[PDB]
């Protein structure tokens, strides 16, 4: 049925993006695209085809290929970061939206700063140890982090997190956290984050004592 | 014999903000099949943004569905808007009543017999019409008795009032005003008095 | 103005049952029709059903058909989900959304549905000495985090939660400054009802 591509994309600020939708052979006019932030309920673009939705900036058109239909972002903005959806009404199928498009904001190379936060009084008493990396403000996304105790080669023993590009310098945050139990984190000395990133010139290590 | 059945599946009634955008929309069954399906407003016939398929490809089907776009309607287009269906026995229509929110107007305003004074309004949501009479040397406060009236376009969509009151028991050169207000807006009329 | 606003979502064990609401202000939902989507959690949206206030018409995808049912209240103005035989792949955050013109133009926050057999339980806050804030062993989601009471916004950082090992999510949120000498994360998770709040100091 309904089909939307591409899946991804990453683009230039000022840049110029289309993204395509294959609707049912039925489906004429009725095609609306939507914009979703992460954390956001979707927002209303474009309304059957062509139509502009009122508070939406004309950066965004809609139009065809035709026989398929498009979304078109001129002079593409950092707030623009986000996944786009086009979605059809159809006498039979009614609603239904297609799969979604991400839309990655390309970049300048930026290095993140690296910190390193150790386990916390109120946290050993409870009996654990959690140990925090923390990569603030980097790009591109891709990022390598190892955990090395006293030199030892750590996983799968950390999770990771990292947070969605910011709306306004395009940039990422990432966390690393090592989890352990206080008995195994106080019988060794040395705790080490070591990251790696198309930023840097070499690889960076944080670490502290115990 | 035949039979034409329609079922709005949207309140017949419809207010809504200037630059709203609602759709009239209709469910009907009809046998033998309908034909000559339009949408009208001031007796004029869309032949665009409006739609009308059956519900179902089945051979034996008869319910059928009607819609009408109705995209950032203004002040002026309130209205009666109907759906007119027909078949080879039967005629059936359907008039949805939209009003749109405009700040009231004075439509007239005039001096009647025995000193009367009379000022009338049209709008969305209906205009009250306080009365106000300002001597040489402040104003009063709305005035009774008043002799209200809700008459019966232009304009379409909106609600009409007619308001009178009697200017004997003023005494005093001055101005009478004529206020007409709703939620939207406000307006005024004035007559100038001389005693 | 013109708002929506789901509730009535939360932690739902398989097979169970649900009723979300959904609250309009500022149109009448008995002059539209009203739809419910949901997106499960990293997925698309999924067009769920719909309703015509006015005159009681309802519509589901074959997905949910027979399981859900849509209604409305008119004097309310508000629209429900009554959902159940619940299961793990209904779990999705659920929205509301006035349908016109073939597309849904206004929707409301969402409300997070979460079918598990895993129970509840409040997070444990440690601070992140210098500066940042941990958010740990809590379940289910999801949990709100702000700083100095909303007063610090610039360089915060909440991470997106990740589930540990233990079936538990956990989250940091972190933000950046030079040297100062006050700084108080505040931690809200509904689900269990636990508030907390927690100074920092180097
Ligand atoms: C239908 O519309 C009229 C508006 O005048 C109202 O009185 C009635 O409550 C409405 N009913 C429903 C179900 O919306």
């Amino acid at each position: 049925q309904m089909t939307q591509s591409p899946s991804s994309l990453s683009a230039s600020v000022g840049d110029r993006v289309t993204i395509t939708c294959r609707a049912s052979q039925s489906v004429s006019s009725a095609v609306a695209w939507y914009q979703q932030k992460p954390g956001k309920a979707p927002k209303l673009l474009i309304y059957s085809a062509s139509s502009l939705y009122s508070g939406v900036p004309s950066r965004f058109s809609g139009s065809r290929s035709g026989t398929d239909f498009t979304l078109t972002i001129s002079s593409l903005q950092p707030e623009d970061f986000a996944t786009y959806y086009c979605q059809q009404w159809a006498v039979h199928s009614l609603i239904t939206f297609g799969q979604g498009t991400k839309v990655e904001i390309k970049r300048t190379v930026a290095a993140p700063s690296v910190f390193i936060f150790p386990p916390s009084d109120s946290q050993l008493k409870s009996g654990t140890a959690s140990v925090v990396c923390l990569l603030n403000n980097f790009y591109p996304r891709e990022a390598k982090v190892q955990w090395k105790v006293d030199n030892a080669l750590q996983s799968g023993n950390s999770q990771e997190s990292v947070t969605e590009q910011d709306s306004k310098d395009s940039t990422y945050s990432l966390s690393s956290t090592l989890t352990l139990s206080k008995a195994d984190y106080e019988k060794h000395k040395v705790y080490a984050c070591e990251v790696t990133h198309q930023g840097l010139s070499s690889p960076v290590t944080k670490s502290f004592n115990r | 014999k035949g039979f034409i059945n329609i079922f709005p599946m949207i309140n017949t009634t419809v207010f809504v903000n200037d630059g709203e955008n609602v759709d009239l929309i209709v469910e009907y069954e009809a046998f033998p099949k309908p034909e000559h399906q339009q949408w009208i407003y001031m007796n004029r016939t869309f032949t665009d943004k409006w739609e009308d398929y059956p519900k179902s490809e089945n051979e034996s089907n008869i319910r059928y569905v009607s819609e009408l776009h109705l995209t950032r309607l203004k002040g002026t287009e309130g209205g009666t808007y109907t759906f007119l269906v027909s078949n080879s026995d039967v005629n059936a229509a359907i008039a949805f009543n939209v009003y749109v929110n405009t700040k009231p107007e004075i439509l007239t305003y005039d001096r009647l017999v025995n000193g009367m004074l009379q000022c009338v309004a049209a709008g969305f949501p209906e205009p009250t019409i306080d009365w106000y009479f300002c001597p040489g040397t402040r104003c009063s406060a709305s005035v009774l008795p008043v002799d209200v009236q809700t008459l019966n376009g232009p304009p379409f969509g909106k609600l009409v009032v007619q308001s009178s009151i009697d200017s004997s028991a003023f005494k005093h050169n001055g101005t009478v005003e004529c206020k007409a207000y709703n939620d939207v807006g406000k307006t005024s009329a004035y007559f100038n008095f001389a005693f | 103005e013109v708002q929506l606003v789901e509730s009535g979502g939360g932690l739902v064990q398989p097979g169970g049952s649900l009723r979300l609401s959904c609250a309009a202000s500022g149109f009448n939902i008995s002059s539209y029709s009203m739809h419910w989507v949901r997106q499960a959690p990293g997925k698309g949206l999924e067009w769920v059903a719909s309703i015509y206030p006015y005159s009681g018409y309802t519509y589901y995808a074959d997905s949910v058909k027979g399981r859900f049912t849509i209604s409305a209240d008119t004097s309310k103005n508000t629209a429900y989900l009554q959902m159940n035989s619940l299961r793990a792949e209904d779990t999705a955050v659920y929205y509301c959304a006035r349908y016109v013109y073939h597309a849904l133009d206004y929707w409301g926050q969402g409300t997070l549905v979460t079918v598990s057999s895993a129970s509840t339980k409040g997070p444990s806050v440690f601070p992140l000495a210098p500066l940042g804030c941990l958010v740990k062993d809590y379940f289910p989601e999801p949990v709100t985090v702000s700083w100095n009471s909303g007063a610090l916004t610039s360089g915060v950082h909440t991470f997106p939660a990740v589930l540990q090992s233990s079936g538990l999510y956990s989250l940091s949120s972190v933000v950046t400054v030079p040297s100062s000498s006050t700084y108080i994360c505040n931690v809200n998770h509904k689900p269990s009802n636990t508030k907390v709040d927690k100074k920092v100091e180097p």
